[PDB]
C-alpha cells in the first residue's frame, strides 16, 4: 500500500513549515548581536572550555545544528568571511526574513516559482539602485574613510573604544604592507600582519612593531640576545651530526679505519656550520633544529641562532629582510657555497620580555617594513576576542582600499530601498508584485532590530527614518536625505556622512546576492525523505 | 487478505490453506477410528493429562471421538456427526465416521482436477439418491411367524456384539440382550434394563436377574424375609414435615406447653404411619429418608421399610411391581399394591442386595455384570447398552439389510450404473461417491489382515451378476452368502450412515474461507 | 479558543467554528508587532476600539420586515433554515427538514421553549423517510405476561397518566401482621388481593382505554385489564409522561382515589407500528397538543446523530428569527464591508493605532478566504474582485457556491440573524484581549 | 514542531500528543478506499446461488458455517472506523428487508472503488458524492417502471411460492427447495392480519432438535413445549383437551408480607395442621368443577398435589416458562387465571390431540399440542443430521418468512438474476449524456458501478464477466428491453420470467438508497484521529 521505503516520508506543509522554523531558530540567535549596542555571547563545550565572542561566524560554527536547513545558514556566514570579511551577522538575519515572508505568500496558493522569480528580479533591481546612490570614493575623504571604517567595524566589539588608539594601528598596519604588481593591483596582504596575544597590561599598551615579531626563543643561554646591524641567514636544513642513508652501509674489514670513518660523522657537519658564519651572518634562522654539538659554534662565534620556527614565518622574514631561502648546496657543481651574498638585513634583532614570556623582534628589516601587533588583555578571554576583532578591522580597511566606494551605515541603505522598491513594484506589478513588495519589506528587519537592541522606540523611530528617505524620492528637490540613519545613542536620525559612518559598498551588494540565493534554495525543499541511520551495520 | 489487514487480533485463510487444512484435519478423524471397523479390529486406550486421569479402554468410535478434544474448527464438523449417530441408533458410529472421511478424501482429489466445488456437491446429491433407492429395494421384512422373528433378533444382537469386547462370550451375552428386551413388551425406555457392575468371576459368569434388585439394606429393627409380601411404594415425608405454613413460631408462657406440643408432634407422626399401615402391607419403599421415630413404628408393625433406594428408584419399582407412586395416603381403598414371592437379601460380589423375586407384572429386569477388572466391566457394560439400544428399535422397525459389505456393494452398484448414464462433468463426481462406498468393505478386510485386493474384486464381480446377498466371510477370508451365514444389520442404522455422511460431508465442501476470531483468556 | 465556542453555542447556537478561527487571526495579524515593544495596554485599547465599531455597524445595516403574521414571515423563517442547514450532512433534503422545522417551532406557544420539541433516532430508512408526529411516542418499554394481548386499534381512547403501583405486593417495608387464628390467616391473604383489585377497579369505569404509568404494572393487572378491554403500559419514563400530558391535554395523577374524566387525556389514534423493525408506540390526533416529536430515520447511528444536530441548529435559528427578524447576508459578505468601515476609520487617526486598528480589520478576511480555500474557487482573485466591488457598489457581495465568481448574497437570500456576527465579534475580541494580557505563567509541579 | 519551540522549550498542545496518530491530506481518502476494497472482496465470493459459504469461529470455540452477510460480518474483529460502518450497512439492510445482506456491501464497494479514479482526476470529494445521488434517483425511478404481480394472499399462492424458492435457492437447505418454500407460505398466511396488512413474526415460533434430516421439517398448527408431567403415570394421549391455565403455585396460599403466625396451645398446633391438609382438596376440585382435564402451571407442584392429580385423572405440566404459557394461552384461546378460586369454564382453552414425541434414545419426550381451532400461532420444527445444518436452516427459514412479509406489505416485484441491475445501469447511461453539464464522469461511474453485481455473479458462476455482459446487454438494446439475466447452466434461455427468478421491488429500492447515503458519509471525511497506545 504505502511507499516501501524503510524511512519516513513527509511532504507538503509539514516540511515547508519546518524549513522556516529551522531558519528562524538560527536567526533568533544572531539578531541579538546586531549593531554597536549588541552584547557578547558565552559558549561552553562539553569538557568545560569557555569561549566568549561577538563574531557571528565564530558563534554559528561552534553551535551544533541538525536540520539541513539550519546548516545552510551556517554556510551562509562562511561565505561572508571569504567574500566580505564583516557581515557575519546581517546576512543570516536578511535570509531568514526572506524565508518567513515567502512562506506567507505560498500559503495563499501562490506558486513557489512565482515568489522565487520576484525575489530574483527585486534583488537585481536593488543592486542597481545601490550603485546609483553611492556617497563618495576614497579620494576625497583620504585618511578619514580609513579611520572611520576601522572604528565603524570595531564599534561592535570589545575594543570599540571612542578614541583612535586601535584605529591608527589598524589603518597604519594595512598601509605599511603595500605591494605593487602588474595591471594596477595595489595589494594589501593583511594576512602577513602577525598578531600576538599576551595576558598582561591593559588594552591601551598594545604594541605596533615595525618589522616582524617571531614567536620563538634564542634558547641556549650563552648567545647574544641583542644584535645591532644584523645579517640574517634564512635557511631550511638541519644542523646536526650527519647520518648515513638507509641504502648505504658502512662495512669495514680494516679496524685501523674505524676512527677516521666514525669521526667523519661529526667533521662533515662542523665544516658546514663554519661556512654559514664565515660570511658574516649574525642571526641564523632555521625551521629544522640545531643539536647540542652545533650550538657550541654559534655561542663561540657570538652569533644568534633560532631553531624550530614555522616555515610560513621564516618565508615572511626573508621577504621582509631581503634574504633568499637556501635548503641545500649548489652554484655550478660547487661542493659548498652557502650563497654568501643572499643574507638579509635588520637594524636590530633583540629578544624581549612580554609579561613572563620571551619574544624575538626583527626591527625595520630594510626591504619591505612589515608589521606586527602585540595585543594586551587582562586575561585569555579578552585576548582571544581582541585578536578576532583586530583581524576584522584589518579586513574591512583592506576592502575600503580595494573597492574605492562607501555607502552609509545606520540602516540608511535599507531605508532607501524600502521606498524605491515599493515604487518599482508598481511598474512591473502584474503577478509578482506580492513577491517584490515582500522582498522590500524584509529589508526593514535591520533598522527594526537595531532599535530593539538599543532599547529605543521601535515603530516610531524607524517610521521617521523612512519619512526622510521617502521625501528624497517623491519630492525631487535634491534634499539629500538619502544618507540619514539611526543614532542608537540618542533615539534620533543623524546624517551618516557628517557623522563618519561608512561601510564598504561590497558589504551590502554581496550580502543581498548571497542571502537571496540561499533563501531561494531553501524555498524548494517541500518534500523530505529521511532513511533509518546505519549505526551497528 | 494478508495485505492491508484491518483486523484487531483475528486472522483468516482463503482458497489456499483454508480447504487444505480443513481436509487434512477432518480426514484424520477417519484414520483414528478406522482400526475399530469390523469384527477383528483392535481397541484403544484413552488417557487424560492427570488429576484422576480416569483411564478408559473402549472400541466404539463415539466414545473415542467425544473424548479427544478436537481443536480444528473443520474437524469438529465430523465429531458432531458421530454424536448424532450415537444418539439416534447407537451403532455404526465407526462406519459413518470413516465413510464421511473417505468422501472428503475424494473431494480433495476432485478439486485437484479443477472441478468446481458446486459440481462435486451436485454429483454427490445425485449419487446419494441412487444409494437410497438401493437400500429401499433390498430391505428384508419380518412380520408374523415368531419362530423366524426371534432368529432375526439373535442375528442383530450377534452382529453388534461381535465388534466389541464380548467376542467369545456370545453364547451368554446374546441372550442377555435379546431376551431382556423381549421381556419388556413395551416402550423402549432403555432404563428398564439395569446393569450392576461387580468385580469377581469372568464375563461368562454374568446372568440375568428375573426380578428386581434394590440397594439400602432392610432397616434395623425390621423383618429380613417375608413370603408372599404385598409391596407399597411411596414418595412422601417421614419426618420434619413442617406442614405448609411458612413463618410460624411456637410462642408460649412456659415450657410445659412446649412438652405438650412435642407429644402432639409425635402423635401426628404415629397417625401418619397408621394410615399407611391400614393398607395391609409387608414392604414399604419411600424415596425420602426414614428417621428414627417411624423406623420403630414400622418395625413394631412387622413391616420393612427401605429409604431412598434411588431418586428414580420408586418410578422403576412402580413399573416392575404394578403399583403407583402414592405420595399421599388419605384413601387406602384407592391405592393399588404390588405382590412378590420373596423379599430376601442375596449375596452378590460380597455385597448384600434386596432381591424381589417372583414379582407380578414385572416389566423390567436387571443384568448382573461380572468381570476381572474395572476396564472389562466398563467396556462390557457399554456393549450391553449398544446392543439393547439397537434391539429396542429393531422390535419397532423390523426392516433389515444384509451386512458384511453386501449393502455397501449394492449401493455402489446403483451409483455406478447410473453414473455411467450422465455426462462426464458430473459422472466423475458420482463415481467418487461409489468409490467411497466400496472403501468400507476394504477397510473391514484390511483391519482383519485379509487380502482385500481379492475380496473386493470378487465381491464386486459377484454383485455385477446377480448375487445380491454376497458379502465378506470374515472367518475364512472369502465371499459367502449373507442370508445363510446370518449376517444382517438394522435398516435404520444403515440408512442413517448413508444420509449422515453425505449431509455432513457437504458442510466441508461448501467452505472456501475460515475467519478465526481473536482468542480470549490466553496469556 | 475552545471555551469561546461553548459560549457561542449558548448565545448563537451555531457560532462555533467561526469564532475560533477569527480569534486566532486577531492574534496572527498583531504577532509581527508584539515581538518589538508595543506595550500591551495599547493593544487592548485598539482591540476594544475596533470591536465596538464593528458591532455598531452591523446594527445599522441589518434589515427587518414589516410583514409580520403573514405568509411572508413564514417564508422568512424558511430562508433562515436554508443557511442553518447549510454545511451539514444534507444534500437535497434541505427543504424537507426545513419545512418541518419552521412549522414545528411556529406551532409552539409564546415561550417557544425548546423542551416542547423532542427528537428520537430510529435505525433504518433514508433521510426522506423521517416523520413529524403531532403528539408523542415511546419505544415500548419492558412488557409483562399478557402484553401479547390487548389489541392496538383505538379510534377515540382516553389516556390515564398515573404514578400508581399495580403489583400484588402492597408492602410498606415496615408492616408485621400478627395472626393468631386460621380464620385471620386467610383474611390477610384475601386482603392483599383485594387491595390490588380495589385500585384496578378505581382505574376502570373511567373511559381510560389506555393507561400508562412510570411504575410497574404486574401480571395480574395485565390480565385483569386485558379481560376488561383496557390497554396498559408501565415503566414509562417521566420525561415522556411530562410531554404526553402536554400533548394529550390531561393531567398526571398519583392517587387512584380521585380519578375522573376531568383528568384524562384524549387522542384519535393509539397504535404500535414497526418502523425500523422494532415496535414503537405512537400517539397522534390531539388538536390541543402543545408539543411535537420528530422521529429521525437513517442508515447508521452516526448518520442519524449528525442529522439530529442539524435539527437542533435549525430549530434554534428559526426560534430566534421569530423574536428578532434583523438579518444580514451570509458568507463573507458582511466581513468585507465591516473591514471597509474600519479601514476608513483607522486611516484618519495618526500614531501607533494605524498598525493596530488596521490589523484588526485585516483579520476579518479569514471568513471569505476559508469559504474559498476549502473548495478551490481561486481565493486570491476572488478577494481582489470583492475589494473592488465593495468599494463601488452594494455591501452584500460574497462568494457563490455554484460558480467560481462573486454574487450578491442579499438577492440570493443568503441570510442569517444579525446577532450571529455581533456575538461572534464580542467573544473573539474578548478572548484576544485576555490572551495578550498575560506576561507570566507558573506551573505547579504537583500532579496526583 | 511538537515538543520543541523556537526558544528550546517543550511545545505541548494536547495530552499525550507524542503518542497520537493523525492523517488528513488526500491519503485519508485513499485509506478509506483501501479498507472498503478489503470488505467488498471478503464477501464477493458469497454472492448468488453459486457462491461459497464461510466458516466463522467464535471467540469461545463455537464454529458456524454461514450464508447470510449479517452473521458473517458481525463475527469479525474489525479494527477500522469506516469498515465498521460498512458492516452497519449490511445490518440495516437485514433489519429493514432481510434480503440483500451481501448486495449492499458489493454495491457500496463499487461506488467507493470508482471514487478512486474520480479523485485522481481532481474531482472534489463532494462533487463525487453529489453526482452519485443525482444518478441514484435515475436508477430508482427506472426500477419502479417495471413491476407487476397478481398475488391476492388467498389461494393463488403460486407466485408467492416461487418468490420463496428464489429466496431459499441460495441457502444450504436446497434439498427442501419445495418443502420449506411451502412451509414458509403457510406459516405467514395463517397468522398475518390481512385486513390491516400487518404481519407479526412473534406468532411464528422457530424450534428444532438435533436428529433426523432436513426432509423432516414440518409446520405444526400448535405449540411445542418441554414436557414435565407432574406424575409419571399420566396418560400419553389426550383426546379432547379442556385446558386450565394458572400462574398460582399448587400450595396453600402464602401472604406476600411479613407474617409470623403465633401458635400457643396444642389445640392451635393440631388444628392448624388439620386445616392445611384440607386446602389441597380445594385447589384441585376447583379445577374439576370447570370440566378441565389438563392444567398448565407456570409454577411447580407440591407433593400432595401430585397424588391428587392422579386421583382426579387430571394430567398437568409443571414449571412452564414465560413465553410458553403465554403461547399456549394464545394458541388455545384461553385466559390466565390469577387464582384457583377464580377458575371458571369460560376461561378454559380448547385443543384437540395432545401427545409426546420421542426422539431416538433421548429423554426429552417433548410435549406438542397438535390439534387446535382457528389458531393464530404456528410452530416450525427444524430437524437435521447435525447442529451445523440446523442452526443455518433456522436463519434460512427466517429469510423466507421475511420476503413473504415484504410482499404482503408491498406486492410490487422485479426480475432478478441481474436483470434489474443491468436495466438500471443502461437507463443511467442513456441519461448520462443528456446532459453532461458538469458531472459526466460521475454519472457514467455510477452506471458502471451498478453492474458490479451481474459481473460478480458471472465470476462466481464460472463465466467470463466482460464477455457475458457484452452479449447480455446488447440483447437488451436491440429489442424492447426484456428482463434478461445470467446463470451458470443458462437453463435454456436467460428470460427471468421463464426461470421464475422473483425479487421484491422494495428490497432493491432500499439497497440503492442505503448504499447511496453510506457512501456519502464516509467520503466526506478528511481527518482520521485514531488513538495510539492504550496505556
Amino acid at each position: 500500500g504505502p511507499l516501501s521505503v524503510f524511512g519516513d516520508r513527509s511532504t507538503g506543509e509539514t516540511i515547508r513549515s519546518q524549513n522556516v522554523m529551522a531558519a528562524a531558530s538560527i536567526a533568533n540567535i544572531v539578531k541579538s548581536s546586531l549593531g554597536p549596542v549588541g552584547l557578547d555571547k558565552m559558549l561552553v563545550d562539553d569538557i568545560g572550555d569557555v569561549t566568549i565572542t561577538n563574531d557571528g561566524a565564530t558563534i554559528l560554527k561552534l553551535l551544533e545544528v541538525e536540520h539541513p536547513a539550519a546548516k545552510v545558514l551556517c554556510e551562509l556566514a562562511d561565505l561572508q568571511d571569504k567574500e566580505v570579511g564583516d557581515g557575519t551577522t546581517s546576512v543570516v538575519i536578511i535570509a531568514a526574513e526572506l524565508l518567513k515572508n515567502a512562506d506567507e505568500l505560498v500559503k495563499q496558493k501562490i506558486h513557489p516559482t512565482s515568489v522565487i522569480s520576484g525575489y530574483r528580479l527585486a534583488c537585481k533591481e536593488a543592486v542597481r539602485y545601490i550603485n546609483e546612490n553611492l556617497i563618495v570614493n576614497t579620494d576625497e575623504l583620504g585618511r578619514d574613510c580609513l579611520i572611520n571604517a576601522a572604528k565603524t567595524s570595531m564599534s561592535s566589539k570589545i575594543i570599540g573604544i571612542n578614541g583612535d588608539f586601535f584605529a591608527n594601528m589598524v589603518v597604519d598596519a594595512v598601509l605599511a604592507i603595500k605591494y605593487t604588481d602588474i595591471r594596477g593591483q595595489p595589494r594589501y596582504p593583511v594576512n602577513s600582519v602577525n598578531i600576538l596575544k599576551a595576558h598582561g597590561r591593559s588594552q591601551m599598551e598594545s604594541m605596533l612593531i615595525s618589522g616582524y615579531a617571531l614567536n620563538c626563543v634564542v634558547g641556549s643561554q650563552g648567545m647574544p640576545k641583542r644584535i645591532v646591524n644584523a645579517k640574517i641567514a634564512c635557511l631550511d636544513f638541519s644542523l646536526q651530526k650527519t647520518k648515513m642513508k638507509l641504502g648505504v652501509q658502512v662495512v669495514i674489514t680494516d679496524p685501523e679505519k674505524l676512527d677516521q670513518i666514525r669521526q667523519r660523522e661529526s667533521d662533515i657537519t662542523k665544516e658546514r656550520i663554519q661556512k654559514i658564519l664565515a660570511t658574516g651572518a649574525n642571526v641564523i634562522l632555521t625551521t629544522g633544529g640545531i643539536d647540542d654539538m652545533c650550538l657550541k659554534y654559534f655561542v663561540e662565534a657570538g652569533a644568534m641562532a633560532v631553531r624550530r620556527v614555522l616555515k610560513r614565518d621564516l618565508k615572511r622574514i626573508a621577504k621582509a629582510s631581503g634574504a633568499t631561502i637556501l635548503s641545500t648546496l649548489a652554484n655550478l657543481e660547487g661542493e659548498e657555497t652557502f650563497e654568501a651574498a643572499m643574507l638579509g638585513q635588520a637594524e636590530e634583532v633583540v629578544q624581549e620580555r612580554i609579561c613572563d614570556d620571551e619574544l624575538i623582534l626583527i626591527k625595520n628589516t630594510k626591504a619591505r617594513t612589515s608589521a606586527s601587533i602585540i595585543l594586551r588583555g587582562a586575561n585569555d578571554f579578552m585576548c582571544d576576542e581582541m585578536e578576532r576583532s583586530l583581524h576584522d578591522a584589518l579586513c574591512v580597511v583592506k576592502r575600503v582600499l580595494e573597492s574605492k566606494s562607501v555607502v552609509p551605515g545606520g540602516g540608511a541603505v535599507e531605508a532607501a530601498l524600502s521606498i524605491y522598491l515599493e515604487n518599482y513594484a508598481t511598474s512591473m506589478g502584474s503577478r509578482e508584485q506580492l513577491a517584490i513588495a515582500e522582498f522590500a519589506r524584509s529589508l526593514l528587519v535591520i533598522p527594526n532590530t537595531l532599535a530593539v537592541n538599543a532599547a529605543q522606540d521601535s515603530t516610531d523611530l524607524v517610521a521617521k527614518l523612512r519619512a526622510f528617505h521617502n521625501e528624497a524620492q517623491v519630492n525631487p528637490e535634491r534634499k539629500n536625505l538619502k544618507w540619514i540613519g539611526l543614532d542608537l545613542s540618542n533615539g534620533k536620525p543623524r546624517d551618516n556622512k557628517q557623522a563618519g559612518v561608512f561601510e564598504p559598498t561590497i558589504v551590502k551588494v554581496k550580502s543581498l546576492k548571497f542571502a537571496t540565493e540561499a533563501a531561494i534554495t531553501i524555498l524548494r525543499i517541500d518534500d523530505l525523505i529521511k532513511l533509518h541511520p546505519e549505526s551497528k551495520d | 487478505a494478508p495485505v492491508n489487514i484491518f483486523k484487531a487480533g483475528a486472522d483468516e485463510e482463503r482458497a489456499e490453506t483454508a480447504r487444505l487444512t480443513s481436509f487434512i484435519g477432518a480426514i484424520a478423524i477417519g484414520d483414528l477410528v478406522k482400526s475399530t471397523l469390523g469384527p477383528k479390529g483392535m481397541d484403544k486406550i484413552l488417557l487424560s493429562s492427570g488429576r484422576d486421569a480416569s483411564l478408559m479402554v473402549t472400541n466404539d468410535g463415539a466414545t473415542i471421538l467425544k473424548n479427544i478434544g478436537v481443536d480444528n474448527p473443520a474437524a469438529k464438523v465430523l465429531v458432531d456427526m458421530s454424536r448424532v449417530q450415537d444418539d439416534e441408533v447407537g451403532d455404526g458410529t465407526t462406519s459413518v465416521t470413516v465413510l464421511a472421511a473417505e468422501l472428503l478424501r475424494e473431494a480433495e482429489s476432485l478439486i485437484a482436477k479443477k472441478i468446481h466445488p458446486q459440481t462435486i456437491i451436485a454429483g454427490w446429491r445425485e449419487a446419494t439418491k441412487a444409494a437410497r433407492e438401493a437400500l429401499l429395494s433390498s430391505a428384508v421384512d419380518h412380520g408374523s411367524d415368531e419362530v423366524k422373528f426371534r432368529q432375526d433378533l439373535m442375528n442383530i444382537a450377534g452382529t453388534t456384539l461381535s465388534s466389541k469386547l464380548l467376542t467369545h462370550h456370545k453364547d451368554h451375552f446374546t441372550k442377555l440382550a435379546v431376551e431382556a428386551v423381549l421381556r419388556l413388551k413395551g416402550s423402549g425406555n432403555l432404563e428398564a434394563i439395569h446393569i450392576i457392575k461387580k468385580l469377581g468371576g469372568s464375563l461368562a459368569d454374568s446372568y440375568l436377574d428375573e426380578g428386581f434388585l434394590l440397594d439400602k439394606k432392610i432397616g434395623v429393627n425390621q423383618p429380613k424375609r417375608i413370603e408372599n409380601a404385598k409391596i407399597l411404594i411411596a414418595n412422601t415425608g417421614m419426618d420434619t414435615d413442617k406442614i405448609k405454613i411458612f413463618g410460624s413460631r411456637v410462642r408460649v408462657d412456659s415450657t410445659a406447653k412446649v412438652a405438650e406440643i412435642e407429644h402432639a408432634e409425635k402423635e401426628k407422626m404415629k397417625e401418619k404411619v397408621e394410615r399407611i399401615l391400614k393398607h395391609g402391607i409387608n414392604c414399604f419403599i419411600n424415596r425420602q429418608l426414614i428417621y428414627n421415630y417411624p423406623e420403630q413404628l414400622f418395625g413394631a408393625a412387622g413391616v420393612m421399610a427401605i429409604e431412598h433406594a434411588d431418586f428414580a428408584g420408586v418410578e422403576r419399582l412402580a413399573l416392575v411391581t404394578g403399583g403407583e407412586i402414592a405420595s399421599t395416603f388419605d384413601h387406602p381403598e384407592l391405592v393399588k399394591l404390588g405382590s412378590c414371592k420373596l423379599i430376601e437379601e442375596v449375596m452378590i460380589g460380597e455385597d448384600k442386595l434386596i432381591h424381589f423375586s417372583g414379582v407380578a407384572l414385572g416389566e423390567a429386569c436387571t443384568i448382573v455384570l461380572r468381570g476381572a477388572t474395572q476396564q472389562i466391566l466398563d467396556e462390557a457394560e457399554r456393549s450391553l447398552h449398544d446392543a439393547l439400544c439397537v434391539l429396542a428399535q429393531t422390535v419397532k422397525d423390523s426392516r433389515t439389510v444384509y451386512g458384511g459389505g453386501c449393502s455397501e456393494m449394492l449401493m455402489a452398484h446403483a451409483v455406478t450404473q447410473l453414473a455411467n448414464r450422465t455426462p462426464g462433468k458430473e459422472a466423475v463426481a458420482m463415481e467418487s461417491y461409489a468409490k467411497a462406498l466400496r472403501m468400507l468393505p476394504t477397510i473391514i478386510a484390511d483391519n482383519a489382515g485379509y487380502d482385500s485386493a481379492d475380496l473386493v474384486a470378487q465381491l464386486r464381480a459377484a454383485h455385477s451378476e446377480g448375487n445380491t446377498t454376497a458379502g465378506l466371510d470374515m472367518r475364512e477370508g472369502t465371499i459367502g452368502d449373507m442370508a445363510i451365514l446370518g449376517i444382517t444389520e438394522s435398516f435404520q442404522v444403515k440408512r442413517q450412515v448413508l444420509l449422515s455422511a453425505a449431509e455432513a460431508a457437504e458442510v466441508i465442501l461448501r467452505v472456501d474461507n475460515i475467519i478465526k476470531a481473536a482468542p480470549r483468556k490466553r496469556v | 479558543l475552545v471555551d469561546i465556542a461553548k459560549s457561542q453555542d449558548a448565545e448563537v447556537g451555531d457560532g462555533t467554528t467561526s469564532v475560533t478561527l477569527l480569534a486566532a487571526e486577531f492574534l496572527k495579524q498583531v504577532k509581527p508587532y508584539v515581538e518589538e515593544g508595543l506595550h500591551p495596554q495599547i493593544i487592548i485599547r485598539a482591540f476594544r476600539t475596533a470591536t465596538q465599531l464593528a458591532v455598531n455597524k452591523i446594527k445599522e445595516i441589518a434589515v427587518t420586515v414589516k410583514k409580520a403574521d403573514k405568509v411572508e414571515q413564514r417564508k422568512l423563517l424558511e430562508k433562515c433554515a436554508m443557511t442553518a442547514l447549510s454545511s451539514k450532512l444534507i444534500s437535497q433534503q434541505k427543504a424537507f427538514f426545513a419545512k418541518m422545522v419552521v412549522d414545528a417551532v411556529m406551532m409552539l406557544d409564546d415561550l417557544l421553549q425548546l423542551k416542547m420539541i423532542g427528537i428520537k433516532k430510529v435505525q433504518g430508512g433514508a433521510l426522506e423517510d423521517s416523520q413529524l408526529v403531532a403528539g408523542v411516542a415511546f419505544k415500548k418499554t419492558f412488557s409483562y405476561a399478557g402484553f401479547e394481548m390487548q389489541p392496538k386499534k383505538y379510534h377515540n381512547p382516553k389516556i390515564a397518566l398515573l404514578n400508581v403501583e399495580l403489583e400484588l405486593k402492597a408492602e410498606k417495608d415496615n408492616a408485621e401482621i400478627r395472626v393468631h387464628t386460621v380464620e385471620d390467616y386467610q383474611a390477610i391473604v384475601d386482603a392483599e388481593w383485594n387491595i390490588l383489585y380495589d385500585k384496578l377497579e378505581k382505574i376502570h369505569h373511567s373511559g381510560a382505554k389506555v393507561v400508562s404509568s412510570k411504575l410497574p404494572i404486574g401480571d395480574v393487572a395485565t390480565q385483569y385489564f386485558a379481560d376488561r378491554d383496557m390497554f396498559c403500559a408501565g415503566r414509562v419514563p417521566e420525561e415522556d409522561l411530562k410531554r404526553t400530558m402536554m400533548a394529550c391535554g390531561g393531567s398526571i395523577q398519583t392517587s387512584v382515589n380521585a380519578l375522573s374524566a376531568d383528568v384524562l387525556g384524549r387522542c384519535q389514534v393509539f397504535e404500535e407500528t414497526q418502523i425500523g423493525g422494532e415496535r414503537y408506540n405512537f400517539f397522534t390526533g390531539c388538536p390541543k397538543a402543545k408539543t411535537c416529536t420528530f422521529i429521525l430515520r437513517g442508515g447508521a447511528e452516526q448518520f442519524m446523530e449528525e442529522t439530529e444536530r442539524s435539527l437542533h441548529d435549525a430549530i434554534m435559528i428559526v426560534r430566534r428569527a421569530i423574536k428578532n427578524d434583523s438579518v444580514v447576508a451570509g458568507g463573507g459578505a458582511i466581513e468585507m464591508e465591516l473591514s471597509k468601515y474600519l479601514r476608513d476609520y483607522s486611516r484618519t487617526i495618526p500614531g501607533k493605532q494605524q498598525l493596530l486598528i488596521g490589523a484588526y480589520a485585516k483579520a476579518l478576511e479569514i471568513i471569505p478566504r476559508q469559504l474559498c480555500d476549502n473548495a478551490g474557487f481561486d481565493a486570491t482573485n476572488i478577494l481582489n474582485k470583492l475589494r473592488a466591488r465593495h468599494a463601488q457598489g452594494g455591501t452584500w457581495y460574497g462568494v457563490d457556491i455554484n460558480n467560481e465568481d462573486i454574487a450578491d448574497n442579499f438577492e440570493a437570500f443568503v441570510w442569517e440573524p444579525a446577532m450571529v456576527r455581533i456575538n461572534a465579534l464580542t467573544a473573539a475580541s474578548e478572548a484576544a484581549c485576555l490572551i495578550v494580557s498575560v506576561d507570566e505563567t507558573i506551573k505547579n509541579p504537583r500532579s496526583t | 514542531t511538537l515538543a520543541f519551540d523556537e526558544y528550546g522549550r517543550p511545545f505541548l498542545i494536547i495530552k499525550d500528543q507524542d503518542r497520537k496518530s493523525r492523517l488528513m491530506g488526500l491519503e485519508a481518502l485513499k485509506s478509506h478506499i483501501m479498507a472498503a476494497k478489503a470488505v467488498a472482496n471478503t464477501m464477493r465470493t458469497s454472492l448468488g446461488p453459486n457462491g461459497l459459504d464461510k466458516m466463522m469461529v467464535d471467540k469461545d470455540g463455537d464454529v458456524t458455517v454461514t450464508n447470510d452477510g449479517a452473521t458473517i460480518l458481525s463475527m469479525m474483529d474489525v479494527d477500522h472506523q469506516i469498515a465498521k460502518l460498512m458492516v452497519e450497512l449490511s445490518k440495516s439492510q437485514d433489519d429493514e428487508i432481510g434480503d440483500g445482506t451481501t448486495g449492499v456491501v458489493v454495491l457500496a464497494g463499487a461506488l467507493l472503488e470508482e471514487a478512486e479514479q474520480l479523485l485522481d482526476r481532481g474531482i472534489h470529494p463532494i462533487r463525487i458524492a453529489d453526482g452519485y445521488e443525482q444518478a441514484a434517483r435515475v436508477a430508482i425511478e427506472h426500477l419502479d417502471k417495471i413491476s407487476d404481480s397478481v398475488l391476492v394472499d388467498i389461494k393463488d399462492t403460486e407466485p408467492l411460492i416461487q418468490t420463496a424458492k428464489t429466496t431459499l435457492g441460495s441457502k444450504v437447505v436446497n434439498s427442501c427447495h419445495r418443502q420449506m418454500a411451502e412451509i414458509a407460505v403457510n406459516a405467514v398466511l395463517t397468522v398475518a392480519d390481512m385486513e390491516r396488512r400487518d404481519v407479526d413474526f412473534e406468532l411464528i415460533k422457530v424450534e428444532g432438535k438435533v436428529g433426523g434430516r432436513l426432509e423432516d421439517t414440518k409446520l405444526i398448527k400448535g405449540v411445542i413445549v418441554d414436557k414435565d408431567f407432574s406424575h409419571p403415570q399420566m396418560p400419553k394421549k389426550v383426546e379432547d383437551a379442556k385446558i386450565a391455565i394458572l400462574t398460582c403455585p399448587f400450595e396453600p396460599p402464602k401472604p406476600k408480607t411479613k407474617h409470623k403466625l403465633d401458635v400457643t396451645s396444642v389445640e392451635d398446633y393440631k388444628a392448624l395442621q388439620k386445616y392445611e391438609k384440607e386446602k389441597f382438596e380445594e385447589m384441585i376440585q376447583q379445577i374439576k368443577e370447570t370440566g378441565a382435564n389438563l392444567a398448565i402451571c407456570q409454577w411447580g407442584f407440591d407433593d400432595e398435589a401430585n397424588h391428587l392429580l392422579l386421583q382426579n385423572n387430571l394430567p398437568a405440566v409443571r414449571w412452564v416458562g414465560g413465553p410458553e404459557i403465554e403461547l399456549i394461552a394464545i394458541a388455545t384461546g384461553g385466559r390466565i387465571v390469577p387464582r384457583f378460586s377464580e377458575l371458571t369454564a369460560e376461561k378454559l382453552g380448547f385443543a384437540g390431540l395432545v401427545q409426546e414425541i420421542s426422539f431416538g434414545t433421548t429423554k426429552d419426550k417433548m410435549l406438542v399440542i397438535e390439534q387446535c381451532k382457528n389458531s393464530r400461532a404456528v410452530t416450525i420444527f427444524i430437524r437435521g443430521g447435525n447442529k451445523m445444518i440446523i442452526e443455518e436452516a433456522k436463519r434460512s427459514l427466517h429469510d423466507a418468512l421475511c420476503v413473504i412479509r415484504n410482499l404482503i406489505r408491498d406486492n410490487r416485484v422485479v426480475y432478478g438474476g441481474g436483470a434489474a441491475e443491468i436495466s438500471c445501469a443502461l437507463a443511467v447511461s442513456q441519461e448520462a449524456d443528456k446532459c453532461p453539464t458538469l458531472e459526466q464522469y460521475a454519472m457514467r461511474a455510477f452506471a458502471d458501478a451498478l453492474e458490479v453485481i451481474p459481473m460478480a455473479l458471472s465470476e462466481n458462476s464460472g463465466m467470463n464477466p466482460i464477455q457475458t455482459m457484452t452479449e447480455v446487454r446488447a440483447r437488451q438494446v436491440k429489442e424492447m428491453n426484456p428482463a434478461l439475466g445470467i446463470d451458470c447452466l443458462h437453463k435454456g434461455t436467460n428470460d427471468m420470467k421463464q426461470q421464475h427468478v422473483i425479487e421484491t421491488l422494495i428490497g432493491k429500492k432500499q439497497q440503492i438508497s442505503l448504499a447511496t447515503q453510506m457512501v456519502r458519509m464516509i467520503l466526506k471525511i478528511d481527518d482520521i484521529r485514531k488513538p495510539g497506545e492504550s496505556e
